[PDB]
């Protein structure tokens, strides 16, 4: 959802780490 | 007890290319290849496009009658003519240096419409109301709305002479025309004079015109041509037309305001109260992505066109479930 | 790939790791689960981002170009325009397309390459404390908790404070 | 016991390039490069091109007395000139916008050479046997095969007004001319009118001639010159011609098919019963390989030109024997 | 190479291995000879063929060009059309030569890769069965017949059918 | 006892970029981008350029009078126009292919003035000493040096016919002036021929002019204008000048001889006694260096321009200390 | 990198190795310090020296080119003579950023493989004679003097002269 | 020969693994 | 100072092994 694992500006990880 | 080492996988079945191998199932993929527009004409940076319509340059420049919404205008980003913009020279001849003129006002954002020489007092000793059927308006005979057909008047066309000296601070465009008679009974007629001849001089411009009087093939029904000219007049700089006969004086001129960025497209979409940093024929661009692939005429900030039709950068790793 | 580990000796991918590109899978008797590398994944974010952005900065923007008009006694011009905006669109597309298909093989490289790195790190902490296994796994000769899990992934594996039961059950 | 694991070696003396190296000899490895042709015109699709031979453009549109077999020919793939193209205009003068003509020709596949105004019987009152010893034939004095030289009758040349319409369903070339004597005691005994004028008209082209009388420096014996122009009629538009003296009629006009990848190129090879998809100035190329360097000018389809003198690409091994 | 085995631990190459670019050399009882690594060499034949066939396609087919003609008082439009014409022929010469040098040096490192991945795959199925004796070549502990190595080639070697043989001949 | 494998470090600051990261720091690098001139103008391989100084081209091949330090040079290895090269055409009107004759001069090495039609001799019924204050010399009014105002003598002009045939074994570039007065009062008393001509031909050049007699506004006092013509006489060949009025003849003319690798650059730079094989209008190169990012505009063997800020090649290691 | 040892598990580079990129540290009883190989380094400034140069080479001389005049009614000619000469500049700008870019990728790339490779020869030369203590670096189960020291770093290492006294040392 | 071992539709293998 | 370790024609190894 709102938290995300990961600093991926450009979306280069689409929903990994996503939360 | 067991430890092991791996790697993602997910449900994408996004693709790419490589060198040594295509159609590689990848977890993670960014386009680089925008192909979406909104199929609109926009106004660029708030600033509202001009339509020419059913005209072209010529019919809007020279005040064609069918053109006369466009006379209050002001102001645009850029031009639009349509595959329908024909309504243009409506009395047959040549448009000298047309092309030139249409790159010229490529870069104009803005002018002021002016009477340079005003119908009422500027032609005491000549007629001023010549109209014709190749140029109609609402059924009626008519005439161009910046030019002004000058005949003979009471059985005389008197050598005439009228300088206008530019005080706007600013390029003038100046239009005429000179016309050329089928045959030396309608040029006795219209100007008395059979050698006749017209002068038109700035600091920087230098012509003079002669009348070639021959039958032409009837165009618009006309067996006679008129060709049309123009020139910019410096800022403080005076022009001057003489003649005694087939001169289509100018009514109407152009203090022209240049800029950056504008230019004129063909297109056969239509506008909308939208705004765009990037417009094509087709429609408006709103990406961020380097590469395009919609049209090769861009206006404003684009991305760079290209023929391809994929351009994808897998992120991610090859996706092995 | 280069380096042998992804669609290698590796053979597939992990759809129950869903949170890294790269990271472990751990069985102890505390139980089974998957450990992504976090500071791994985000190095490679790091890299692929650089790369993407690259290729987008050195396409700067393509400011107003539109056609021109030739009149019929400026046919050479006309084609000598249309040839001038040909072949930039000839050297552009070619241009776009090679990049995206070299770098896309050079990402691949890269991830293959990471993984095989990661797996050798471990290999050279675990050393004679654990057996390999194939398919990028190893078994330890000892018991290894969570901690000890953890302490694998983060680069601290205590090899002397297991040394001697391992080599008991090494035998 | 013993297992080793190894790679290829052969008897390849082939050498590619690396960045890091040069002359690196490998195993196996492909030409990009095509530096073969057979050196001969060929036809380009089953198509024979046009060969000018000793003619070029001007001689064979205008019907140069030299280019006599060219006169039937009616389609071709392409057109080749030699570097012994010299015969061309005969009676020295300027042939306006030739080179426009030419690539206007660039496009043409196959023309219809027709009779536009008849000899014997579109001039009843002026004599149309006007020849020259600048273009001779077989020694004897003629003129363009095409053209029609105008000259007074019994002493008088009458305004002559001719007009064609163009019924052809395709564009047709029209050739004229405009004769300027060296001096006015020849403009006199030749066209008896002294203020001579042409005008040549259609719906979209005006144009006036004056001759220029003046004696210029001999060339090829020829102290007067000979303007020749050009232009193309719509399909149903007509074109008149208007005179009093020193017009250089038309004769034979073309009816113009156009076609696409067509092309002028300058040769020195000869022509042979072949069949090509890419021809150049030096020889025929039938190749797959992605580039050439054997000419920059191409016609039909053909790798790209490049300055390179290797492009091989390593597809095996180092080759370690 | 970058990967230090096609000229590197690896001296040389065969050239009594004429069926394949990369394989394998045997010498048991039984005897001696070469044995190509077909599937290996048939990927790396698909992985070469569509490179070449991309720098192929990617050149589309160059239609009719040819030269133009300009008066004596057009020089500036026919410097123009030299300038155009050699800028374009100067660009494309550039791509080509370059491309094909980065790709050459790919090509080789493909090749070193492959190598390199085929001697750790049969390092991993021997494991302690065998000696390292160098110069890619493995020694085995124990006796191991044409299906043996047979084996080893299509990735079947059977570690504990000849553990018990070889650690007591290894001793 | 211990062995380790290890690598280099050092002291080194420089920095470059990867795709995959932005300034790092490396042992060793090389720069390949040359962003150093030396601020001068100098001789290209040993040949000092042409510097027109406060002259243009056209001052300079007319021989504007503030132009005399000019006429002695023979040859040069380029032409520097600078900011200030404001003095050309003196007497207003138009230099007909103005930009044709300055692309033809950037392939000039070295020419030869010399007198086509002496003064002293070649115009014995005309009188050849008119002067305008347009183009003033020390405060007096003067004309162009390598031109000639011919002027009625004693009540007449003369029908005049002059020719030269080019002994020069070179091309000739002869230049000539048409004066068109401001009324037809001017006309007569310089010419007293109302109805004037000129006529210039060769043996491919046909050219007759006429003057245009009406009021322009003043340029530089003048209400008249003039335009200015040129051509190239081939070797062997014959320039024929005709008229009865309104020739501004040619005195002196130029013999050219072609060169490879020279142009006209507009530069504020000064010139030092220096040899470079590289100029740009900022200064000159000296560098084996493939990219320059100092001008685009260069003569000579130079580097290729880029707008590159730094390119840096990475030759050593990732530096760590 | 790709390889792993330049900032992998190689740590950190040496100030105190001067004269070489890739080297040695020896620790014996006879003393201490640095020893650059400067056959690998030779070799390494070889392949360099020819990118250099080919890079050079391949952007060949720009010869004259200087701007054109065009009158006030040549509008178009003059903006198709910008657009030549911009979109030329930005074809050579693009091309030789992005070409410096790549190589300096490829550069460290290399650099990183020959550092990795010697390291995995020192290790072949050594076999168990030796332990691999982590950070590139090996220890001697045995006596290893300046002259044993070049016989590692000259690949004449010789193993069964020294593989009694180390076994023996390794218990 | 007129078998091959592999297929080359290129010619990317010359002549190895044909009879 | 004078004596150079490497042939470095191009100067792409600084002043490393030089003298
Ligand atoms: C496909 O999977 C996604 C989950 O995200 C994927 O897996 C990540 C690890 C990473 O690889 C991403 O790039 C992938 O897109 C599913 O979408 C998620 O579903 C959960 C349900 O628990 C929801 O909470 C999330 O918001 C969803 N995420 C997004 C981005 O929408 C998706 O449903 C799967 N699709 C199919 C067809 O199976
Ligand atoms: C060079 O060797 C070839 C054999 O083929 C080579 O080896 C292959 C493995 C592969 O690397 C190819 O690209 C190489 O060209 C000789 O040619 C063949 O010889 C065999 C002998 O048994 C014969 O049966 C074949 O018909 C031959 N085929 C061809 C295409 O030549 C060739 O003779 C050798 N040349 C010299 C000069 O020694
Ligand atoms: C930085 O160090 C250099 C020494 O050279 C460095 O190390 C080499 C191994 C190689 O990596 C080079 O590229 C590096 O630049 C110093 O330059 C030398 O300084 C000493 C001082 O004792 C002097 O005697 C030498 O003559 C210098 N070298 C030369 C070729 O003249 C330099 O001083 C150091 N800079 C700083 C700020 O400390
Ligand atoms: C492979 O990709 C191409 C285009 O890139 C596409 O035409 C084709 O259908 C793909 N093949 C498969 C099996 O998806
Ligand atoms: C582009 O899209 C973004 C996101 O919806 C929006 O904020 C922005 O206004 C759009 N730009 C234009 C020019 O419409
Ligand atoms: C392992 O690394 C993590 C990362 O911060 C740290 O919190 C932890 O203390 C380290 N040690 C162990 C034994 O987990
Ligand atoms: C090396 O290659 C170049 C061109 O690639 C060639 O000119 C030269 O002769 C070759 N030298 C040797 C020794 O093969
Ligand atoms: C080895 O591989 C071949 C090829 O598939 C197969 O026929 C054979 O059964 C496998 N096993 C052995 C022991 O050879
Ligand atoms: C990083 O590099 C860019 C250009 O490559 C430069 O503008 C910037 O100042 C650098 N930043 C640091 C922290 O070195
Ligand atoms: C090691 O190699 C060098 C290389 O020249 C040689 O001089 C030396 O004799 C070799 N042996 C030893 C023990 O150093
Ligand atoms: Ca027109
Ligand atoms: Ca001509
Ligand atoms: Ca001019």
């Amino acid at each position: 959802x709102p938290v995300s694992l990961y600093e991926d500006p450009l979306g280069v990880a689409g929903g990994m780490g996503v939360y | 007890d067991t430890i092991c080492i791996g790697y993602h996988a997910n449900n994408s079945t996004d693709t790419v290319d490589t060198v040594l191998e295509k159609n590689v199932t990848v977890t993670h993929s960014v386009n680089l290849l925008e192909d979406s527009h909104n199929g609109k004409l926009c106004r660029l940076k708030g600033i509202a496009p001009l339509q020419l319509g059913k005209c072209n340059i010529a019919g809007w420049l020279l005040g064609n009658p069918e053109c006369d919404p466009l006379l209050p205008v002001r102001s645009w980003s850029y031009i639009v003519e349509t595959p329908n913009s024909e309504n243009g020279i409506c009395y047959p001849g040549d448009f000298i240096d047309y092309e030139e003129l249409r790159e010229q006002l490529s870069s104009v954002s803005s002018f002021e419409r002016f009477e340079i020489f005003p119908k009422e007092s500027s032609w005491p000793n000549h007629n001023t109301n010549g109209v014709t059927a190749a140029c109609s308006h609402e059924g009626k005979s008519s005439f161009y709305r910046n030019l002004l057909w000058l005949t003979e008047k009471e059985g005389s066309y008197p050598k005439l002479k009228n300088s206008y000296v530019n005080k706007k601070g600013k390029e003038v465009l100046v239009l005429w025309g000179i016309h050329h008679p089928p045959n030396s009974k309608e040029q006795q007629n219209l100007y008395q004079n059979e050698n006749a001849y017209v002068s038109v001089v700035t600091s920087n411009y230098n012509r003079r015109f002669t009348p070639e009087i021959a039958e032409r093939p009837k165009v618009r029904d006309q067996a006679g041509r008129m060709n049309y000219y123009w020139t910019l007049l410096k800022p403080g700089d005076t022009i001057i037309f003489e003649a005694n006969g087939n001169l289509i004086a100018p009514m109407y001129a152009f203090a022209l305001s240049r800029g950056f960025g504008s230019g004129i497209i063909t297109s056969n979409a239509s506008m909308h109260e939208c705004n765009t940093k990037c417009q094509t024929p087709l429609g408006a661009i709103n990406s961020s992505l380097p590469y395009q692939n919609i049209h090769p005429v861009t206006i404003g900030e684009c991305p760079k066109y290209v023929r391809s039709a994929k351009l994808r950068m897998v992120t991610g790793l090859r996706n092995i479930p | 790939g280069l380096f042998g580990a992804i669609a290698g000796f590796i053979e597939g991918g992990w759809t129950g790791m869903i949170d890294g590109w790269y990271g472990y899978h751990h069985q102890n008797e505390q139980g089974s689960g998957y450990a992504a590398d976090q500071k791994s994944t985000q190095n490679a974010i790091n890299g692929i981002t650089n790369k993407v952005n690259t290729v987008i900065e050195k396409m700067n923007i393509q400011f107003t170009a539109v056609g021109k008009e030739f009149n019929k006694l400026e046919k050479r011009m006309e084609n000598l325009n249309k040839k001038v905006d040909d072949g930039f669109l000839d050297i552009w597309t070619y241009n776009a397309e090679l990049l995206v298909l070299l770098e896309n093989e050079r990402t691949l490289d890269f991830h293959d390459s990471n993984v095989k790195n990661l797996y050798e790190k471990v290999k050279s902490q675990l050393k004679n404390n654990a057996k390999e296994i194939g398919n990028g796994c190893f078994e330890f000769y000892h018991k290894c908790d969570n901690e000890c899990m953890e302490s694998v992934r983060n680069g601290t594996y205590d090899y002397p404070k297991y040394s001697e039961e391992s080599k008991l059950n090494r035998e």
